[PDB]
RNA sequence: GAGUCGUCUCGGGCGAGAGCCCAUAUCGACCCCGAGGCUUGCUACCUCGCUGUCGGCUCUUCCCAUCCUGGCCCUGCAGC
RNA sequence: UAGAAGCAGCCAUCCUUUAAAGAGUGCGUAACAGCUCACCCGUCGAGGUCCGGGGCCCCGAAAAUGGACGGGGCUCAAGC
């Protein structure tokens, strides 16, 4: 699993907490996760701290900000989350 | 065998001649071949090298106004171990002086035969011996007469698309028969505007007047 | 928002004989990068890394990089 | 070491097969029977995306590469089996002996090999039919894999090595697989 | 004589150095350490 | 002549120096140079020694000799230039022993343990150049092989393999 | 090989052993009697040397007509640079080097036994034959 | 007895050369590297308020680098 | 030298003509032949073949009352 778009969970990382979405792929080994800062978000690396996918899925582009990272996950309905 | 000095060379000489022509020089040897090579410069003209700089009749018509190369054309009619012959000699001379010069071509053992294979009859002028025996053997008959072994007549000893087994060829290599060709096929000429494909370029003149 | 693959060059002096390297891994930062380096080398070429010399690193456009393998893997990211 | 970040490699599905795919284990049914097997390797999930068969993994490694095109290999022998069959013919060749070759329920017997008077036999499996005409004899079956294992064991039986493998060769062997093995 | 049989049994190679029969034309060995390999067990000409 | 188990140390000391001490022994090496002039060549390959030894007389020329030989017999000693640069110097030293047995000793432990000369040895370090042969490139793989041979009859063993000097 | 067949070897002007000669058979239709009158003439040298030859007999006719697999090039430079036999040791021993002009002669004639070009190119198949010593 | 392992046993690499042509079927110099502890030697650690010598006999266990037996590979393995 | 005809061995190892061509890679005769290669235009239409350092794991690696990393057992580790 896990390609970009796809709503993520963690129990780990800063928070945690917290619902947060694969933005950007680094490595193999990596992925950058970001969100909303008004679930107390912000970008950081992971590499597999529990990231459990959602059955939730949006478009963003590859390569992106919350903005438009924001606007597919509102209308989906999970930056109150 | 730097490119672009190669091909330059090549580039220059299609340019200087009327005539060129790609042919096979593949089903050779190199007897027939280096002997044609020879026959051709005697004949006005001379058979080269290059390896994707073959396909390359394209910066010739390019550099002119024409249509042989692999652009405007039909197919580029090239095939392994092919050459290109460059040559003052008219596309239907060039055929039928690959044609004629040659020798010779046996059939080779367990070998697809071109085309039909035939025997004419006569004296082979061999003696009497096991000869006979193996004449029978292969499918063509045969008896002594004038004290010399004969074949009795005319015959397709096998069919175009049909393996020559091992017993048939080595008769047939004993006496003298070469159907085969081991020349210079020819793939395709271009001259002036045109491209004459080997079944245009085969005429038996003599098979026109035959079939009025 | 920011990948960019990192073109670190340096040197490492194993045994008195001097390896070249260029590795080019993708983060977002160069502290990425530093542990990264520290930590490949280190594990495989089997020598620390108080004795690993970053000469520099340099990052370059992330739709580029001068390893046809690199480059090739990051096509996609 | 090749190296992709999808891995990714895909196969090529006709219209006479269909594929089903149940975690990482594959069952091929075309016009002729179905045959299943059990891809088994860490890490490499075979889906069908439309007409088409992906066998994946993430990470490329060495190991993995070679794995997945064997994969897709037994996939394509599947192909031409499940649509027409496989053929693979044999000759029993004699020294001295008129050796007798007869199909005798679902074991061949080999029998008056060397001047034996003992039965010789070799398995047959549940997907393969042998049939024998004169001194050809045809093995023929739905896998490929069935019917290259059933002409062997045939051959694995007549062994000798026991005495000069120059001057006795007598036994049934492999003039066909689907190609002709082979020139010395 | 030659040539299904001998082919399976005869034109092989073999190994000098622990005696493995192994393919016509492969350029290491199977498991005896990298050695060039030798032709043939022949005797027929 | 013992197998070699003190000639593959370096750690042993010295007692070279053949005017000073009473009793040495002669050489088993005489050629040492072989071929053409060395300066019909251009390129240069080397055997490097990456492992400090005591290589001894009769290694030298046991080895010198199987790849000479295979040098000569292929090229011709009208091509290439062979060269093994080291004279060993090292004495080497004996504790007179031999079966006896019983009531006997051979022996002793002291009572003159001190060495009657076996032979002499030369002293490699690392990066030194055992071997030294010149050639074309046609000559090449010639070169090459005859320094795989040579390096099994090293004492310890190489790691800096055979090298392209290339010839500057 | 090699085979024994109608290609055998004689040594110089001589003919008629009974076992080179009558096993070998050279055939006019008639015996060997005839071959022997023709092979010795040819051959003309004083010496003997093994002269490559073929002879083309069928049982038959019988008739034969021979090749000598001799006067190549190795005899035709013996004459011109005037030594009759060939150096021991080449490279080693020149026993002789022709002039140019001498080259040129063997080549001429040579032409139609060889494929040889222009006139140029005869002479450098020549000049190969006679480097070649032994 | 322990330690050691020059010697001893066995094993590996390289392959000069011979074997009809053919290094490597087989045979194998020069040289080089290991394993064992079964011969000898070195050692003096243990024992001189005595752990009784050899050989044999009798009785029993173990090791394999295996002489046969079984199952095998090569061959200059025709058969035997 | 019987023969040495590319192919016991020694030495020269050159020159012409070009898909291309080594005074020839192996087989084959003991030695003309025959099978064949380097080589080459070339179809399938690519990311390819080299060589050379390094880490690590494999072979090399057989022993004597019971074998043991302290033991168990461990294999994305409880290892390196």
């Amino acid at each position: 699993a896990i390609d970009v778009g796809r709503i993520a969970v963690v129990i780990a990382g800063r928070r945690a907490g917290q619902k947060v979405v694969v933005v950007d792929i680094i490595d193999k080994n990596f992925v950058l996760v970001t969100g909303a800062g008004l679930n107390k978000v912000k970008r950081r690396r992971m590499n597999i701290k529990h990231i459990e996918p959602l059955p939730q899925k949006i478009d963003i582009p590859r390569g992106a900000s919350d903005e438009e990272v924001r606007a597919a996950l509102e209308k989906a309905g999970i930056s109150l989350a | 065998e730097w490119k672009k000095k190669e091909v330059e060379e090549l580039a220059n000489l299609i340019k200087s001649y009327p005539v060129v022509a790609l042919v096979d020089v593949s089903s050779m040897p190199a007897y027939p071949l280096s002997q044609m090579r020879r026959l051709i410069r005697e004949n006005n003209g001379l058979l080269r090298v290059s390896r994707n700089t073959l396909i390359e009749l394209a910066i010739k018509k390019v550099a002119q106004e024409l249509g042989k190369p692999e652009l405007e054309k039909l197919i580029n009619y090239i095939e392994g171990g092919a050459g290109i012959l460059v040559t003052t000699m008219n596309p239907f001379k060039l055929y039928k002086f690959l044609q004629q010069n040659r020798q010779p071509a046996p059939a080779k053992p367990g070998a697809k035969v071109p085309k039909d294979v035939v025997i004419p009859a006569g004296p082979t002028s061999l003696a009497p011996g096991p000869i006979v025996g193996q004449m029978q053997a292969m499918g063509i008959p045969a008896r002594i007469e004038r004290g010399k072994v004969t074949i009795q007549k005319d015959t397709v000893v096998l069919k175009a698309g049909e393996e020559i087994t091992p017993e048939l060829a080595n008769i047939l290599n004993a006496l003298g028969i070469q159907p085969l060709e081991v020349g210079l096929d020819l793939l395709a000429v271009y001259e002036d505007g045109i491209i004459y494909t080997p079944d245009v370029l085969a005429i038996d003149e003599s098979e026109y007047i035959n079939m009025l | 928002m920011k990948v960019k693959v990192f073109r670190v060059h340096g040197y490492f002096e194993k045994n008195g004989r001097k390896f070249k390297f260029t590795k080019e891994y993708r983060g977002i930062k160069e502290e990425d990068v530093k542990e990264l380096v520290y930590s490949d080398i280190g594990s495989k070429h089997k020598v620390k890394r108080n004795k690993i010399f970053i000469k520099e690193i340099k990052e370059i456009r992330p739709e580029e990089a001068e390893d046809i393998v690199v480059r090739r893997l990051s096509l996609e990211l | 070491m090749p190296v992709d970040a999808w891995i990714r490699e895909e196969v090529e599905i006709p219209e006479g097969v269909e594929v089903t795919v149940e975690g990482y284990k594959v069952k091929v049914k075309g016009p002729k029977g179905e045959l299943e097997r059990e891809f088994f390797w860490p890490g490499i999930q075979i889906f069908t995306e439309d007409g088409n068969v992906v066998i994946y993994k993430d990470f490329p490694r060495r190991k993995d590469v070679a794995i997945a095109r064997t994969f897709a290999a037994h996939i394509r022998n599947m192909i031409k089996g499940v649509t027409e069959g496989f053929t693979y013919k044999l000759k029993v060749v004699y020294s001295h002996f008129p050796i007798s070759v007869k199909v005798q329920g679902d074991e061949v017997i080999i029998e008056n090999f060397l001047g034996e008077k003992a039965p010789r036999k070799a398995k047959i499996l549940p997907g393969v039919t042998v049939k024998v005409r004169g001194q050809e004899i045809i093995v023929e079956g739905i896998d490929k894999e069935a019917v290259g294992q059933t002409a062997a064991n045939i051959e694995q039986a007549t062994r000798i090595t026991k005495w000069d493998r120059r001057i006795f060769q007598d036994g049934i062997y492999i003039v066909e697989k689907a190609g002709k093995p082979i020139t010395f | 004589r030659f040539p299904e049989a001998e082919a399976r049994i005869f034109k092989k190679y073999v190994c000098l150095r622990c005696g493995a029969t192994n393919p016509w034309g492969a350029k290491k060995c199977r498991k005896c350490g990298y050695k060039r390999l030798r032709p043939k067990a022949k005797e027929p000409r | 002549l013992r197998p070699a188990k003190i000639d593959r140390y370096v750690d042993k000391p010295a007692y070279t120096r053949r005017e000073y001490i009473r009793g040495a022994p002669g050489p088993k090496i005489t050629i040492f140079d072989m071929g053409n002039p060395a300066g019909d060549f251009e390129f240069e390959v080397s055997l490097h020694t990456a492992e400090p030894v005591q290589i001894r007389q009769n290694a030298l020329e046991a080895a010198r000799q199987q790849v000479n030989r295979y040098l000569q017999k292929n090229v011709g000693r009208s091509n290439y230039h062979f060269k093994i640069r080291v004279y060993p110097f090292q004495v080497l030293r004996e504790n007179p022993m031999a079966t006896g047995r019983k009531a006997d000793r051979y022996g002793n432990g002291m009572r003159r343990p001190f060495g009657k000369p076996i032979g002499l040895a030369a002293r490699l370090k690392k990066d030194q150049k055992i071997l030294s042969i010149r050639v074309n490139r046609q000559h090449l793989k010639f070169a090459i092989e005859g320094a795989r041979r040579a390096a099994m009859k090293f004492p310890c063993k190489c790691y800096y393999r055979i090298y392209d000097k290339e010839g500057n | 090989m090699p085979k024994q067949v109608v290609e055998v070897l004689v040594e110089g002007g001589k003919a008629t052993p009974g076992p080179p000669l009558g096993p070998a058979i050279g055939p006019l239709g008639l015996n060997v009697k005839q071959v022997v009158d023709k092979i010795n003439e040819a051959t003309k040298d004083f010496a003997g040397m093994q002269v490559p030859v073929k002879i083309i007999v069928d049982p038959v006719t019988k008739q034969f007509e021979i090749e000598v697999g001799v006067p190549p090039t190795s005899q035709l430079i013996k004459k011109e640079l005037g030594l009759e036999k060939g150096s021991g040791e080449p490279k080693h021993n020149i026993v002789g080097n022709l002039t140019m002009e001498q080259v040129i002669k063997i080549a001429k004639m040579k032409k139609d036994q060889m494929l040889a070009l222009t006139l140029k190119a005869a002479a450098k198949e020549v000049i190969g034959t006679a480097l070649s010593m032994g």
